[PDB]
């Protein structure tokens, strides 16, 4: 008894037109532009990191370079932030074609890179 | 020191620890373990060509007790023997430490709350006539500390080596039908981590081992703040597992042992100790006092003694009275909880706080008349 | 436990750390000589047999370092009987195992020099050695009386046998 | 059937039948529950003990007294010792025996409401009473005028009564009884290196405190004898044949009856609050209430506290009149016998609270009958 | 009908097969396994791995002890499971092949010595719930057995439920109080001195002086001897004395045969006679790390205990285990605590001054018929009864806490 008490207490339009027209490398960046971070809701970030992941998965394997490079650096960093985000939903597709953008992310942003996602009090 | 140029000395003779220095001084000179120790051969230890007397006292009978069989002189406050007693004192005030001419001396010593009578009077005897000091003074456990902290009202919860004393004062005013006594302190830890470290597959037995399993203590135990998160943690996850080197160089792995061991002063049932924990036995004291002193003695416990210094016993402490106030005072009601006012003074200097309010206390009556006891006043 | 020094009266010098005891003993030497039958040579050839099992051994009289050195120098002494096959080439060896020299309080190879303050005085070295060798003259003569069996005056396969059990592992050599 | 009679003493259980002259069952209060988990099977036989064997077996056991200052503190313990009493101390099955119970004055009015539902509606007795164990005092001293001195296990308190009627102001109540004098040697024992702490061996503090402890007649003459002769101490053989030691001991104990400042009480001690409530009656009462004191209840049983008690009074009453102590070597049961009396009395069965009215009063019933 | 519990006690020394209701063990084993020398396996740097169905080629037991081409293995140590891979297979012959229980119809009692790591009952209620899948199990205390094994042959009058247990197997020795049925198991004391300790002493003392003992038959003649010409003497120092002055009276012929041909082989039987036994009283002897003798321990055990069962605990001293049937042992241990314990008495009646001299304390140490088995048949008399099955653990428990359900024990 005498110790039981508990006590002492991203535009939507913009990514499917970049996509439609083929603009592979600006379809990246029109996701990157807005990031939900300062946001307290999770449907806008579900939805945001779900667009994100669109062009992932419809960027080919080869232009990952241009992708990447493309962006600046904290750019790169918010790219990291999406990528250790399509891991926590797996799928027959998406992580094997995540590892290899982390793969690129990494060259591009370095293990300092990744202690921002793992540092950073917001997310994406 | 006296305006005579009388030195005038503090001394606590602990059953643990002999700490005494100078009144005034802010540190005890000369901590040193109260024991005595005589040498034997032993088959299995290496002798060597270090000088061992037919008699050791003192800080070198533990660090020599690999060849010394050991002795306590006191016990639980009382001197088992005093022949040993008068051989640590006769050290105490030796060339090794205080080198003083006693006879020209004043010397303040102390006496545990509620002690055995003939011992404070063979005690008072042999200052009179065999060290021929020339004051005596026996100060109280309780008011000492209040001096080191400056307090004129708390209640002292002294855990010393042998025993526990809970001892209120109100504005000075003695309560002495409220003292409190529990009989588990820091020599009775160290029996039973010496029973858990068996249990693991180790052995500790011989006197000297005894020593060793207090720097055992000393350095790894610690009072869990929440027991069923310890004990979570420990079945859990292999973090509390911590090794330790005996002097013989036997690496021994030391577990869940470090939070078991000081729980019985919570428990003490796990000794086979009858009756409640400190921090009940603590607020039964409390709630005996006269009803409006209750409030003052709630914002004053003052902890004292090395048997506090566990990790986390404040922590553990206020956590504990907390919910014995809201279970039995506020019968439940939780938010009315937050106005309760509660202080444990936990001064870090508190493992010497009773000598140095000591200190404190000679210092501030150095040369007045009613207080020191004169061998011109004994033998009357 | 163990056996401890038992004959020390309320009164016997102390040379060194060491009690000197009598001896009842035919041999020259510093020690007393009349009324004794039991002794302490005897106390350590009674004791011997047990008193090598104890693995520890509390000193705390001035005659357990004399006890012990008898009880160490035992050890010594079955060494060589142990080779024997006369007690009177046992006996003849003895007489120069007695006289041969053992270290001394305070040496670099004297066994317990953390136990035995070494001496200073010129007389004390003199009396404490002579009292040293008088105490190994007896001890090997007495059990050269004791080791060899009389019916075929061979070394006894009991005393022997202890010849692996040095007292709590301490040499004297 | 025949009336039970049920003294719900703070220390002993005293029980048996009305009529009877003495108890047919005496045990103490006390429940116990096993220190140690480590039962066996088929022996390590019970969850808790009860009575008497809790003292024989006490040395394995925590004893708890579920009543505190006569005030019940464990109702499940309690309850416990009533089926102890009815179905294995007297072997009788309740629900047509009468049952007198007892309580001490001023006790809370939730007390007694609790009691009563349990008899009615546990033990479904067909009647009951709950009478105040002082005027219980004056039956058994045979009379009708006096002022009782009971002084228990756990309440000390005064009744005056006049001519047969009770003078409900005057009443007086102290917390101090046999288990404050009992704590209090525990205490002091300690100045000779004799610790118990342990609650099993306070019981044997308790045996200590009844076989030697006395009452001076002059505190401090004594005291001051104690210090030049042995011929005080008296030696005790505990249970391990022990020898312990009492000296002035023997008398300090029961000393703070008359100064309880010796425990931090504040009140006055029991010679001073008698005389209070004579001098709270009216002037014409005084002079019997003087004549007629009675004492009762076990810690009455010391040595000298007749002789200290009337001692005590003449000196604060004026001198022109007698002071007499009654003093009946009974006076322990006194309490017991005179429920047994009042519950054979012709007069008294109408008055029992029955099934029939609690049924329609329920428990609020034992505020207006039992006055 | 309904089925007999099992009873299974895996000493240290011996291991006791049966079921519950019969009134002793239908088989006592050596608690060993043989297992295929295979040391021409090219073990480089590793121990031995198994292949197929090579793992089932052993024998335990009396089938195990002198095999040609087996080693025999020796997998329990100071009362606990050292290797669980050989206790494992151990527990498989001893369930399908000698009890000839299937085990998910019975329940089993297991036992444990007081010392037991929480983990090795962790790791046997796994063995015995996930490999063997018994419904219940219910591992008992070895003392409170042996009490109850002594209680249940006493006449009227002897028959009492209070008694220091003094047990002492082949691994280890302890002093455990019991009081009204309740062990008071704080007060335990552990002596790490057994028959194993003891054996190894003779072993060592005949080695330094009876060399002719073919070495692989050296611990078969130092048990058999300890097993039949030892015994606890009064005192060394005059024993010692006695074999030199009388020793045609005092040393024996024990004559061996030679397992590698048949050659006899013959040796003088001597000081291992007492020395020995004396191990209890003088435990430096065989292990440094201990000096309290056993009739010191004793009191110690009991003057902790609360002061009223303090008497009782002397008045029923109860040996059990196979090392306390030596000769004398009984003898020599209340000679000592009726020392002690009046020496005790004698100092408090002189300090109360010749009033209340003390009523003096009885010691007895009593030694039943059973000691070989006793724990065993406690054991098998505790199966038979109904509340057994009750505080057994039931297996639909284990499939909801966990092997956690067998963490605690008797402190
Ligand atoms: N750092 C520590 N943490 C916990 N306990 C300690 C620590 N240091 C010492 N102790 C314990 O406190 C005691 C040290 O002696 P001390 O506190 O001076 O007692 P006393 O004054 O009564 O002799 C010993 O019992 C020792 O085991
Ligand atoms: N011979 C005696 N002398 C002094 N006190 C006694 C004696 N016998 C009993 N007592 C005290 O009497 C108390 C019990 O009082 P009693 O009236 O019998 O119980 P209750 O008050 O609960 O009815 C016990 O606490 C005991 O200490
Ligand atoms: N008559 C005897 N005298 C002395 N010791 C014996 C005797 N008989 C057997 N022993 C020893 O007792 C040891 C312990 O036996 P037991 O208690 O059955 O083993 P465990 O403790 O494993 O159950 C045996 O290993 C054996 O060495
Ligand atoms: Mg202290
Ligand atoms: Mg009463
Ligand atoms: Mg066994």
């Amino acid at each position: 008894r005498f110790r039981k008490v508990d006590v002492g207490e991203p535009d939507e339009g913009e990514v499917d037109s970049c996509l439609r027209q083929g603009n592979m490398t600006a379809a990246l960046q029109a996701a990157l532009k807005n990031p939900p971070i300062n946001t307290k809701s999770q449907a806008v970030k579900d939805r945001a990191g779900s667009i994100v992941l669109k062009v992932l998965i419809s960027f080919k394997a080869n232009d990952i370079e241009k992708a990447v490079q493309s962006l600046d650096k904290n750019g790169v960093d918010l790219l990291m932030k999406y990528i250790y985000k399509g891991f926590e939903s797996p799928s027959d597709n998406s992580s094997a074609v995540l590892l290899q953008w982390h793969e690129k992310a990494l060259a591009a942003g370095g293990v300092g890179s990744i202690v921002r996602v793992l540092t950073a009090r917001k997310t994406v | 020191m006296d305006s005579q140029g009388r030195k005038v000395v503090v001394c606590d003779n602990g059953t643990g620890f002999v700490k005494c220095g100078y009144a005034g001084s802010n540190f005890p000179e000369h901590i040193f373990p109260a024991l005595v120790g005589r040498p034997i051969i032993r088959s299995t230890t290496k002798v060597g060509n270090i000088e061992i007397k037919d008699l050791m006292v003192g800080d070198e009978a533990s660090e020599l007790r690999s060849m010394l069989e050991v002795n306590y002189p006191m016990e639980n406050g009382i001197v088992r023997n005093w022949d040993d007693m008068k051989h640590l004192w006769d050290y105490t005030f030796g060339p090794e430490k205080l080198n003083i001419d006693t006879r020209n001396c004043k010397i303040l010593l102390t006496e545990p709350p509620m002690n055995p009578t003939k011992n404070r009077e063979k005690i008072v005897e042999v200052m009179f006539e065999t060290y021929q000091f020339s004051g005596v003074y026996v100060a109280i456990q309780a008011v000492l500390t209040l001096y080191a902290q400056g307090l004129l009202t708390g209640v002292v919860v002294d855990s010393g080596d042998g025993v526990t004393h809970i001892c209120p004062v109100y504005e000075g005013f003695s309560l002495p039908h409220l003292t409190r006594r529990l009989d588990i302190a820091g020599r009775d830890i160290t029996r039973y981590l010496i029973k858990l470290l068996l249990l693991r597959g180790y052995a500790f037995n011989h006197s000297a081992d005894f020593e060793t399993v207090r720097m055992i203590k000393e350095k790894l135990c610690y009072v869990g703040y929440n027991i069923e998160q310890e004990q979570k943690l420990a079945l859990e996850t292999t973090v509390l597992v911590e090794s330790y080197t005996l002097p013989d160089g036997r690496i021994i792995k030391v577990g869940g042992e470090r939070f078991e061991a000081p729980e019985a002063l919570f428990q003490p049932h796990l000794i086979n100790v009858e009756g409640v924990g400190v921090a009940e036995l603590l607020f039964n004291t409390i709630q005996a006092a006269d009803i409006d002193t209750r409030s003052e003695f709630y914002k004053h416990i003052v902890l004292s003694g090395g048997s506090t210094m566990y990790p986390g016993l404040p922590s553990r402490l206020e956590r504990e009275l907390k919910q014995l106030y809201l279970e039995r005072v506020l019968k439940g009601d939780v938010e009315k909880l937050s106005k309760f006012k509660i202080r444990i003074e936990d001064p870090p200097r508190r493992k010497h706080m009773v000598f140095l309010g000591g200190a404190v206390l000679a210092d501030i009556m150095k040369d007045k008349d009613n207080f020191w006891m004169t061998r011109q006043e004994y033998q009357e | 436990p163990a056996y401890h020094s038992s004959l020390m009266d309320p009164d016997t010098k102390l040379i060194g750390n060491m009690a000197l005891l009598p001896i009842r003993s035919q041999f020259k030497g510093p020690a007393p000589r009349e009324t004794k039958d039991t002794d302490i040579v005897d106390e350590a050839i009674y004791y011997f047999k047990a008193n090598v099992f104890f693995k520890n051994y509390e000193i705390k009289n001035e005659a357990d370092r004399t006890l012990i050195y008898i009880t160490l120098y035992i050890s010594e002494c079955l060494k060589k009987l142990q080779k024997c096959n006369s007690k009177s080439q046992g006996e003849k060896e003895m007489y120069t195992l007695g006289i041969t020299n053992f270290p001394i309080p305070g040496e670099p190879g004297f066994p317990l020099n953390a136990i035995y303050a070494k001496p200073a005085n010129k007389q004390e070295d003199e009396v404490m050695r002579a009292y040293l060798q008088q105490l190994r003259q007896e001890t090997g003569l007495r059990l050269c009386e004791k080791v060899f069996d009389p019916q075929n005056d061979k070394p006894s396969k009991w005393w022997t046998c202890f010849v692996k059990r040095q007292f709590m592992n301490k040499s004297l050599s | 059937t025949t009336a039970l009679v049920c003294d719900n003493g703070s220390g002993l259980v005293k029980a048996g039948f009305a009529g009877d002259d003495a108890p047919r069952a005496v045990f103490p209060s006390i429940v116990g529950r096993p220190r140690h988990q480590g039962v066996m099977v088929g022996m390590g036989q019970k969850d808790s003990y009860v009575g008497d064997e809790a003292q024989s077996k006490r040395g394995i056991l925590t004893l708890k007294y579920p009543i505190e200052h006569g005030i019940i503190t464990n109702w499940d313990d309690m309850e416990k010792i009533w089926h102890h009493t009815f179905y294995n101390e007297l072997r009788v099955a309740p629900e047509e025996h009468p049952t007198l119970l007892t309580e001490a004055p001023l006790n809370p009015k939730a007390n007694r409401e609790k009691m009563t539902q349990i008899m009615f509606e546990t033990f479904n007795v067909p009647a009951m009473y709950v009478a105040i164990q002082a005027v219980l005092s004056l039956y058994a001293s045979g009379r009708t005028t006096g002022i009782v001195l009971d002084s228990g296990d756990g309440v000390t308190h005064n009744v005056p009564i006049y001519e047969g009627y009770a003078l409900p102001h005057a009443i007086m109540r102290l917390d101090l009884a046999g288990r404050d004098l009992t704590d209090y040697l525990m205490k002091i024992l300690t100045e000779r290196g004799y610790s118990f702490v342990t609650t099993a061996e306070r019981e044997i503090v308790r045996d200590i405190k009844e076989k030697l402890c006395y009452v001076a007649l002059d505190f401090e003459n004594e005291m001051a004898t104690a210090a030049s002769s042995s011929s005080l101490e008296k030696s005790y053989e505990l249970p391990d044949g022990q020898v312990i030691t009492i000296g002035n001991e023997r008398f300090r104990c029961p000393e703070t009856l008359f100064q309880p400042s010796f425990i931090g009480m504040e009140s006055a001690g029991i010679h001073e609050t008698t005389y209070n409530s004579i001098m709270k009656c009216d002037i014409d009462i005084r002079k019997d209430l003087y004549a007629n004191n009675v004492m009762s209840g076990g810690t009455t049983m010391y040595p000298g506290i007749a002789d200290r008690m009337q001692k005590e009074i003449t000196a604060l009453a004026p001198s022109t009149m007698k002071i007499k102590i009654i003093a009946p070597p009974e006076r322990k049961y006194s309490v017991w016998i005179g429920g047994s009396i009042l519950a054979s009395l012709s007069t008294f069965q109408q008055m029992w609270i029955t099934k029939q009215e609690y049924d329609e009063a329920g428990p609020s019933i034992v505020h207006r009958k039992c006055f | 009908g309904r089925l007999p519990a099992c009873v299974v006690d895996c000493g240290t020394g011996y291991t006791k097969l049966g079921y519950a209701g019969n009134t002793e063990p239908q088989f006592i084993i050596p608690s060993c396994i043989a297992i295929k020398e295979s040391a021409k396996v090219g073990d480089q740097a590793q121990r031995r791995v198994m292949k197929g169905v090579d793992d089932l080629d052993f024998f335990i037991g009396d089938e195990a002890i002198e095999k040609p081409t087996y080693a025999t293995k020796w997998p329990i140590r100071h009362g606990i499971v050292e290797d669980w891979d050989l206790m494992e297979r151990f527990m498989e012959q001893v369930i399908f092949k000698y009890l000839r229980a299937e085990p998910e119809d019975h329940y089993f009692l297991l036992t444990e010595p007081p010392l037991n790591t929480p983990e090795n009952r962790e790791y046997t209620a796994e063995i015995m719930f996930e490999s063997f899948n018994v419904p219940g199990l219910y591992i008992a205390v070895q003392a409170v057995l042996a009490l109850a094994a002594s209680w249940t042959s006493r006449q009227v009058g002897e028959r009492t439920l209070t008694g220091t247990v003094i047990d002492s197997g082949d691994g280890v020795t302890h002093v455990i109080p019991v009081a009204e049925g309740y062990v008071i198991g704080s007060c335990i004391k552990h002596i790490p001195i057994a028959g194993r300790d003891i054996t190894y002493f003779i072993q060592q003392l005949l080695r330094d002086r009876e060399v002719g003992i073919p070495p692989e038959q050296s611990l078969e003649t130092a048990k058999a001897v300890k097993e039949r010409y030892s015994y606890v003497c009064p005192d060394l120092v005059k024993e010692f004395n006695k074999y030199d002055t009388d020793g045609s009276k005092w040393i024996k012929q024990y004559t061996g045969i030679n397992a590698i041909s048949k050659k006899e082989f013959s040796i003088d039987v001597g000081y291992e006679r007492f020395l020995g036994p004396e191990i209890f009283f003088h435990p430096e002897f065989a292990n440094p790390d201990f000096t309290q003798p056993i009739s010191e321990v004793v009191d110690e055990v009991i003057q902790n205990c609360p002061i009223d069962v303090r008497r009782p605990l002397y008045k029923n001293i109860v040996l059990s285990g196979g090392s306390t049937m030596f000769r004398d042992f009984g003898r020599r241990l209340q000679r000592d605590l009726k020392r002690t314990v009046d020496a005790r008495l004698k100092l408090s009646e002189e300090l109360s001054g010749g009033r209340l001299k003390p009523k003096p304390i009885d010691v007895q140490v009593i030694t039943h018929h059973m000691q070989r088995y006793a724990v065993w048949f406690g054991g098998s008399m505790l199966a038979s009864t109904p509340e057994f099955y009750q505080v057994c653990h039931t297996k639909k428990d284990y499939e909801e806490i966990g092997p956690s359900i067998c963490r605690h024990n008797p402190v």
